[PDB]
């Protein structure tokens, strides 16, 4: 990784939902759901054949 | 939490429990768990190395 | 005043009326931290004043 | 000010050498003007720097 | 070579200025130590014969009467002028007298000897008498490790309290001292009111604070005289701090026989060559030594290889 | 490098730096008009670089 960006659930300027989603994302990130989601869609067809 | 300080510029990792009590900024450094292992040497390639 | 006493100025620092409570400036943030290499270290110098 | 009782200006001229005072205006009589210069020659103050 | 008389009277000696009572010569700083014998102290009571040149706030020719061993000592008074002082006592069983001199003066001097035989009060080490405190280390030669643990190995203070111990280094005749810190650690860095290490030069007086270290790093100082003094002020709450210095006598080079010439403005004695311990900045002395041989497969005939 | 290893790779004078390349393993940095003087009058030294 050359640069270091990051995605994020966008909210309006001064929204009440920013703090409640931040607590919700950190809860999902430690239970392992955001590794279950990424390995469901970036899993792909399951390549290489013998590597 | 007791307002005896203002910032916490330190290796203070954002987690679930600390975020529920205090408030962090967005991460200035991201990281994870990785593995140390000794760099390979090649001093004993067996005895039938020919 | 008294020649072999100098000024005995009372000056009291007490009888001022309640007008100004001190430290009226930009608040200096007491940033707490912990020492850990290479995040926060002590500087390696010989001169003492810090 | 020159000292009142004594006529020895060594404690005065030493404070004038130390303070780097090379430009002096004496307000004296000529009987005391000859007395200071013998006490300014006994010290190192009759140089090419002093006026 | 010129200070005056020291005269060893059975209790307290009268000290003269250089060339009493004529004009004392310029640039003279004698460092007179009252030995102040055990079970007692000193009481001077200056003479009426007294003339040392007056000054504004005595920043010129004066006479410090600091109660204390040397240098850093607490001050009693600073006497300059023609009015003869009096009323000198002591608050401990040592007192130090220094008599400085500028370059353009004229003055007479001072005289006082002794008055004191009662016994002191406090019991610093524990008991009845217990001096203030006996760490006066006279050591010299070509080299020697000045270690901080000598306060405890030689047992001159109780564990727990504050320490103040003084090492004095003499050198070989007509030489200087290359002090070098091998180990140096403290427990409250950047705080010279709690623990520091200072180095002196020629005398233990206040003129020669060449370096005061109370930070994380100590460096190599290079003295100009044949006398060097190292102290260590560590208080009650920080008696864990340590340092291990190493002095080395040297002469400025034209290097001759019985010299080695480390290439850093130093002639060291040849006893310091392959001493096992590095004595110069870069180990020029600990080089080209221990160069044994070639043996090879001959000495490989052993318990493991030699059986095969 | 040189700020870390002070009193190790920081010489005291030009004469010691010549006597350290000549004896030890050392890469002394100095003026270019002295290197063209030393190399011409000490045939076992050289100038590398520009
Ligand atoms: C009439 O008055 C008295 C007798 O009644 C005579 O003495 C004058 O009064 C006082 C004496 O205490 C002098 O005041 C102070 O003099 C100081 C001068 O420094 C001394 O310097 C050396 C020692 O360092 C001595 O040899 C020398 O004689 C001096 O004594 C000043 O430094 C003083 O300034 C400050 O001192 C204290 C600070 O705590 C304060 O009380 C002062 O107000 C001031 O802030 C102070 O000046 C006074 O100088 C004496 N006069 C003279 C001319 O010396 C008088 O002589 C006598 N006659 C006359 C004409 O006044
Ligand atoms: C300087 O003035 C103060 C008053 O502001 C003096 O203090 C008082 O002095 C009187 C008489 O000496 C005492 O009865 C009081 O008890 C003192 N009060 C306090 C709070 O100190 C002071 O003594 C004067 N200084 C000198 C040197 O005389
Ligand atoms: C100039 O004088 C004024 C008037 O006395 C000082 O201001 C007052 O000081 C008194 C105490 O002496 C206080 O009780 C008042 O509250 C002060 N008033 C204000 C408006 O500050 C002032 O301190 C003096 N200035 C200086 C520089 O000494
Ligand atoms: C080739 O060069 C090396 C360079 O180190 C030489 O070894 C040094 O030569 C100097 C000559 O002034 C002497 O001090 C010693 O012989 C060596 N110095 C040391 C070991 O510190 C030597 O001329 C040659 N060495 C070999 C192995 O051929
Ligand atoms: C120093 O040199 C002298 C001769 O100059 C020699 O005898 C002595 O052993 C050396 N070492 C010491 C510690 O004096
Ligand atoms: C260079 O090598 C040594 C010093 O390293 C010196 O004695 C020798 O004479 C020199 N060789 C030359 C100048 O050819």
């Amino acid at each position: 990784l050359i640069d270091s960006k990051g995605y994020g659930v966008g909210t309006p300027m001064g929204s009440p939902y920013r703090d409640k989603i931040t607590i919700a994302i950190l809860q999902l990130q430690e239970e392992g759901k955001l590794h279950m989601m990424k390995e469901k869609w970036w899993r792909g067809n399951g390549c290489p054949e013998e590597e | 939490i007791d307002h005896k300080a203002d910032l916490a510029v330190a290796p203070l990792a954002i987690t679930y429990v600390r975020e529920k009590v205090i408030d962090f900024s967005k991460p200035f450094m991201t990281l994870g768990i990785s593995i140390l292992y000794r760099k390979p040497n090649g001093t004993n390639p067996g005895v039938f190395s020919f | 005043w008294d020649p072999a006493s100098g000024l005995n100025m009372t000056e009291s620092q007490k009888g001022k009326p309640a007008n100004i409570t001190d430290s009226l400036s930009n608040r200096s943030l007491i940033v707490t931290t912990i020492l850990e290499e290479p995040y926060v270290l002590f500087k390696k110098s010989d001169k003492p004043l810090y | 000010q020159l000292p009142a009782d004594t006529k020895d200006a060594k404690p005065l001229l030493k404070e004038m050498k130390r303070g780097k005072e090379f430009h002096v205006i004496f307000d004296c009589s000529h009987e005391m003007a000859a007395g200071i210069l013998k006490q300014a020659l006994a010290m190192g103050m009759m140089t090419e720097y002093y006026h | 070579t010129q200070c005056g008389i020291w005269v060893r009277t059975s209790n307290g000696g009268h000290f003269a200025s250089p060339n009493y009572p004529d004009s004392y010569p310029p640039n003279k700083e004698c460092i007179y130590i009252l030995e102040a014998a055990p079970r007692q102290r000193i009481e001077l009571t200056f003479d009426e014969r007294y003339y040392i040149e007056p000054s504004f706030e005595c920043r010129f020719d004066h006479l410090e009467v600091r109660d204390g061993p040397f240098g850093f000592s607490p001050l009693i008074d600073r006497y300059c002028g023609m009015k003869s002082p009096a009323l000198i006592r002591s608050t401990g069983r040592f007192m130090w007298i220094k008599f400085s001199s500028d370059e353009e003066l004229e003055g007479l001097g001072f005289r006082a000897k002794y008055s004191f035989i009662p016994d002191p009060d406090f019991t610093y080490l524990g008991g009845i008498l217990n001096p203030i405190p006996d760490c006066q280390f006279e050591l010299s030669g070509a080299d020697g490790i000045v270690r901080s643990s000598q306060v405890e190995q030689e047992e001159k203070t109780k564990p727990g309290q504050a320490v103040d111990c003084i090492w004095t280094i003499k050198a070989t005749p007509k030489a200087k001292i290359y002090l070098r810190f091998l180990d140096y650690q403290m427990e409250h860095s950047n705080e010279c009111k709690r623990n520091f290490v200072a180095v002196y030069d020629g005398s233990s007086a206040i003129e020669n604070l060449k370096a005061k270290f109370c930070s994380t790093v100590a460096n190599d100082v290079m003295l100009k005289t044949g006398v060097g003094v190292i102290r260590m002020w560590a208080d009650e709450g920080s008696r864990l701090s340590r340092f291990r210095m190493l002095f080395t006598s040297f002469v400025e080079p034209p290097c001759t026989s019985s010299t080695f010439f480390c290439h850093s403005n130093m002639c060291i004695n040849n006893s310091l060559v392959c001493n096992g311990v590095q004595n110069c900045a870069y180990p020029w002395d600990e080089n080209h030594c221990k160069e044994k041989k070639k043996a090879g497969l001959f000495e490989q005939i052993t318990k493991t290889h030699g059986t095969i | 490098f040189m700020s870390s290893r002070r009193q190790s790779v920081l010489v005291k004078s030009n004469e010691e730096g010549i006597q350290r390349v000549l004896t030890s393993d050392y890469a002394f940095l100095m003026e270019s008009t002295t290197i063209e003087f030393v190399t011409q009058r000490n045939c076992n030294l050289t100038q590398i670089g520009g």
